[PDB]
RNA sequence: GCUCGCCGGAAGACCAAGGGUUCCUGUCCAACGUUAAUCGGGGCAGGGUGAGUCGACCCCUAAGGCGAGGCCGAAAGGCGUAGUCGAUGGGAAACAGGUUAAUAUUCCUGUACUUGGUGUUACUGCGAAGGGGGGACGGAGAAGGCUAUGUUGGCCGGGCGACGGUUGUCCCGGUUUAAGCGUGUAGGCUGGUUUUCCAGGCAAAUCCGGAAAAUCAAGGCUGAGGCGUGAUGACGAGGCACUACGGUGCUGAAGCAACAAAUGCCCUGCUUCCAGGAAAAGCCUCUAAGCAUCAGGUAACAUCAAAUCGUACCCCAAACCGACACAGGUGGUCAGGUAGAGAAUACCAAGGCGCUUGAGAGAACUCGGGUGAAGGAACUAGGCAAAAUGGUGCCGUAACUUCGGGAGAAGGCACGCUGAUAUGUAGGUGAGGUCCCUCGCGGAUGGAGCUGAAAUCAGUCGAAGAUACCAGCUGGCUGCAACUGUUUAUUAAAAACACAGCACUGUGCAAACACGAAAGUGGACGUAUACGGUGUGACGCCUGCCCGGUGCCGGAAGGUUAAUU
RNA sequence: AGGACCGAACCGACUAAUGUUGAAAAAUUAGCGGAUGACUUGUGGCUGGGGGUGAAAGGCCAAUCAAACCGGGAGAUAGCU
């Protein structure tokens, strides 16, 4: 559900939130934990490659199966779980052998309901197959891009790709920047949408609440100096430009892809 | 078995103040200066055998050398070991 | 107020001692100039 | 020595860091000490630091570092795998009393505890570089149960008061006791056991995970505190004797209860929220190659060992960082009384200090303050500064509003003491007693004693009762920025930056983009509800016309056009 | 519940006076803002000079910053004093 906060105080006042009771109110799963350290954006030369990243809370990774490769053994869905890693929700399925893992959670799946991975899977949400197994025309996520190397594709809450052509080998999927592309036919998706669609409707309210999230502010160019940025300078507000990055190069319609070994696989751009 | 050349070596003096007197007046207490690194076991057996008391215990701590002025120049005194050598009650060095 | 050196001997020792000048090559050749002028004390370790 | 004054959430006490003899004793007063100095953190000489249990060392890992091979790079070197380092985190064990001029959880006394090495006896499947479990983790909030601690009473010892009174409902003091061991309490968590079986735990496993059964229902874990013991002890108000008048020697009474009570403990609990909260070892357990009436396990006992290094002293400071014996700076721990909401504040305790020039005088003027006739902002750039307001309870409170606010709006009334209600109330706490027993640290009834606000009605003193300290000035119109935040260390705190929100745009993942000759790394163990860049800056109503110029995007016919040939 | 309210510790630094051969190369005193958070603080670590870092002041990078410090080219050059 989504939710405004009442405006007690001038931070609660704009806060709208996304509260999903279903989520398991404990602590996750174990065995299924490693430590991720934070970077703050640094790199192994100890430098700042991407602005704006530091501090927010510490966050433990949760190894999610991508790959669905437990092919023929059922699993049933114990709980769904929030992760701070990620938009979608997971959910802990339990193997008839015993084993657990997690998954992404589609929407609509909760727990007590059956899923399967392999060519002989049932067509219904949760399930994973070879995309020459799905009916064109299904709604997938998921999706590999490589046979065997796991789900790269419409991961994020309420995401999805549909396949919208099948030739031979080749499936084209519509995904959801718009771009029809081409993938192997023997890649892996899971039927239905990644869950969580009301993701994208909370509002943080505050500057707190990015600074949770591990965001650091971003200052304008145009309120630097010469010196700083393309941007800078300039007596009160001033512009006079065509508008840059800080290292120079035009942000507003120049195009950046550089990739003759997959413009093959690209039939169509996202315009 | 520690060897007598060793032996021979740690205790370097008996340490003559106020409190040895007093350590041994009121503890059964012998205070020594021993070799810098003289361990615990190699004091022990070392008065044993050259005193030929029995040992109940020995305590030591490090002495650190002070700071002295000589003719419009500074040195140092050297650090050195002191050894608390606590007989058993009836030995009588 | 609070001034520029706070000192902390681990720190130091990690930034300007002996093990630190050996090593990289621009250290130890800290070190072989510091000799050549003869200097009584090469680190900050002594 | 006697008085006086000052600090007392510190100006006391203990640490870490840092320093390094500054510690204690004798002697000396040249220089050092902003003066003198017989004194000193000064000179000189001597003394002083005692550990199986405290800390380091050690086992273990975090960020990060280094990095055999390796990948990369004119050289130097860069990155990184196996590994190996790296605490600010995880991992065994000791307390009370006494004692030195100067050390003490280290010495002594008394009472404990941990780990390992052996050496026997007894039952004996041990074995890991591997599996599982555990260690193992957030924020906020609520309430109970406790303790530290305090207050009173009882008890014990002492007193009968330099001036009216003081044998009493009077005065003073003391009334302390640990770790360990036994007990498993308030309370928190979990159903327990026993079987068959299995695409999971890189092999295997009796373990873990999963399934299916029968069976039994209180078993298991955790746990403050209390009680018992430790403890006939120690300590102990005082008294007595020496004094080398600095203190030691000897002796020692009471050693209880009730009430109040933490920010400490139970509690790494419980409840709840979203921003979803280390690792590895020690430890338990499972087996593999292997050893197999051998090694090895378990328990008992006996005996060995527990090394080395630190330990003095300062440590919110004259001993550290500031050139100074410098109004500065410096992390942690302890937390008494009266009043108070309080760690504010005032006065005090324990304790520690009077700040290393003094003596006079009592001009201008300067600094820090007190008071002020009449007037009351006339001052001035400007009410700068000052003056003023100030507490608690209750009454009462406007435009507007995003319905939260505005609001402590504004404005007002009460307020000390004594007595009664009620020889101390409402309430809290709760003994003996009686009863019951899934028989105890049990539970029910019982209410003695203790503690105890508020109010109302009377009365009463002062000019004044929130009496000191402490402690909002208030309202009206208007610009700007929504807001909490940030900023020019050292003349600018703002309307500047940020901001949630909005939009454009790039980016299909070996992403765009960024650091990098490169290898790589960040972005991200993310995947378009994502990520980067750019502008705008909550919210409400909105966001019009121009593609000529410049840029960007698309396009591929024709002209122009490089190396090449 | 809250980047909620009042208010100490703690963090800051709005006003005035003093001080300006200071007690102090930035403080003292009286007032002042935040005070459960985009808070504050200890220890250790990483980023290195046309480079870092910057809620952006050309701020800060050891009392030094529109290009740190040390050494070197180096006795730069100086139609100027
Ligand atoms: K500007
Ligand atoms: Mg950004
Ligand atoms: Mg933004
Ligand atoms: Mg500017
Ligand atoms: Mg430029
Ligand atoms: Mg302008
Ligand atoms: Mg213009
Ligand atoms: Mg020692
Ligand atoms: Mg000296
Ligand atoms: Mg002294
Ligand atoms: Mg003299
Ligand atoms: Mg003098
Ligand atoms: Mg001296
Ligand atoms: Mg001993
Ligand atoms: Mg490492
Ligand atoms: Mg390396
Ligand atoms: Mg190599
Ligand atoms: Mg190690
Ligand atoms: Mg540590
Ligand atoms: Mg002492
Ligand atoms: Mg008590
Ligand atoms: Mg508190
Ligand atoms: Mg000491
Ligand atoms: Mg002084
Ligand atoms: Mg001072
Ligand atoms: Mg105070
Ligand atoms: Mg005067
Ligand atoms: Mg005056
Ligand atoms: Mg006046
Ligand atoms: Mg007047
Ligand atoms: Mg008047
Ligand atoms: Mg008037
Ligand atoms: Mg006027
Ligand atoms: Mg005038
Ligand atoms: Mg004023
Ligand atoms: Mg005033
Ligand atoms: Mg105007
Ligand atoms: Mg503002
Ligand atoms: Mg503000
Ligand atoms: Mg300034
Ligand atoms: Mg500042
Ligand atoms: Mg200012
Ligand atoms: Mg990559
Ligand atoms: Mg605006
Ligand atoms: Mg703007
Ligand atoms: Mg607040
Ligand atoms: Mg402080
Ligand atoms: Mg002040
Ligand atoms: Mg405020
Ligand atoms: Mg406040
Ligand atoms: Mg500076
Ligand atoms: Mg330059
Ligand atoms: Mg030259
Ligand atoms: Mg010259």
């Amino acid at each position: 559900a989504v939710v405004k906060c009442k405006p007690t105080s001038p931070g609660r006042r704009h806060v709208v939130k996304v509260v999903n009771p279903e989520l398991h109110k404990g602590k996750p799963f174990a065995p299924l934990l490693e430590k991720n350290s934070k970077s703050g954006g640094r790199n192994n030369n100890g430098r700042i490659t991407t602005r704006h990243i530091g501090g927010g809370h510490k966050q433990a990774y949760r190894i999610v199966d991508f790959k669905r490769n437990k092919d023929g053994i059922p699993a049933v869905v114990e709980r769904l779980e929030y992760d701070p890693n990620r938009s979608a929700n997971i959910a802990l399925v339990l193997y008839k052998d015993g084993e657990r893992r997690y998954i992404l959670a589609p929407k609509g799946l909760k727990a007590g309901d059956q899923i399967q991975s392999g060519v002989d899977a049932a067509i219904k949400p949760g399930n994973t197959l070879p995309m020459r197994n799905i009916p064109v025309g299904s709604t997938v996520h998921n999706v590999e891009m490589k046979p065997g190397k796991g789900g790269q594709l419409a991961r994020s809450a309420g995401t999805y790709v549909q396949i919208v052509a099948r030739d031979g080998a080749y499936v084209t999927l519509r995904l959801r920047s718009g771009e029809m592309r081409k993938v192997e036919a023997d890649c892996r998706a899971t039927l239905g949408e990644v869950g969580n669609a009301e993701h994208m409707l909370r509002v943080l309210g505050k500057a707190g609440a990015a600074r949770w999230r591990g965001v650091r502010p971003t200052v304008r160019g145009t309120a630097m100096n010469p010196v700083d940025h393309p941007h800078g300078g300039g007596e009160g507000r001033n512009f006079g430009k065509h508008p840059v990055t800080p290292w120079g190069v035009q942000t507003k319609g120049k195009k950046t892809r550089s990739n003759k070994r997959t413009d093959k696989f690209i039939v169509r751009r996202r315009s | 078995m520690i060897r007598e050349e060793r032996l021979l070596k740690v205790l370097r003096a008996p340490h003559v103040s106020e409190k040895a007197s007093t350590a041994m007046e009121k503890s059964n207490t012998i205070v020594l200066k021993v070799a810098k690194d003289a361990t615990k076991a190699e004091i022990k057996a070392a008065v044993q055998k050259l005193f030929e008391v029995e040992v109940e215990v020995v305590n030591t701590l490090v002495v650190k050398g002070k700071v002295k002025r000589h003719g419009q120049r500074i040195g140092r005194r050297s650090d050195w070991k002191k050894a608390y050598v606590t007989l058993k009650e009836g030995q009588n060095l | 107020m609070k001034r520029t050196f706070q000192p902390s001997v681990l720190k130091r020792n990690r930034s300007h001692g002996f093990r630190a000048r050996m090593a990289t090559k621009n250290g130890r050749q800290v070190l072989a100039r510091r000799r050549a002028k003869g200097r009584a004390r090469l680190t900050v370790s002594k």
